[PDB]
């Protein structure tokens, strides 16, 4: 509990903004790639 | 007389913004606003 | 693809925008940047 509390309290105080933002950027890029894959799939499996 | 002092204020960047206000040089409010010239005095002495 | 590029650019710009400002306090001597203040908070929080 002490070990987790120190880290979480440090995080809550806006002391991890840069790393969190970079991870969010990476995750958003991953989601964009997933969306592109889904669009390509939808093009492949047309309903006509 | 304190108001006649030409205070110099440095250049500061306000927190939580990208604004950097200009510095103030020889900021004698009593004189730079014309009160020294207007009232012919550097203070206030009143006798009723 | 275009929105992917725009979003990643926005995040990258936001990181620097957050790092840009400076901080000054009466109890803490000197003027602190974003990362300096974050580091000081990290150390103090961890030790306490």
């Amino acid at each position: 509990l002490s070990k987790e509390a120190q880290e979480v309290f440090k995080a809550i105080q806006s002391l991890k903004t840069t790393e969190v933002l970079r991870n969010l950027q990476d995750l958003l890029q991953f989601i964009f790639q997933l969306i592109e894959d889904n669009i390509k799939q939808l093009k492949e499996m047309k309903f006509t | 007389d304190f108001l006649n002092i030409p205070l110099t204020i440095p250049e500061m960047r306000l927190p939580y913004t990208i604004i950097t206000t200009p510095p103030l040089k020889d900021f004698s409010l009593w004189e730079k606003t014309g009160l020294k010239e207007f009232l012919k005095t550097t203070k206030q002495s009143f006798d009723l | 693809q275009e929105f992917h590029m725009k979003v990643k650019h926005l995040i990258d710009s936001l990181i620097d925008f957050l790092n840009f400002p400076r901080f000054q306090f009466p109890g803490k001597p000197g003027i602190y940047t974003r990362e300096e203040l974050c580091t000081m908070f990290i150390r103090e929080v961890g030790t306490v």
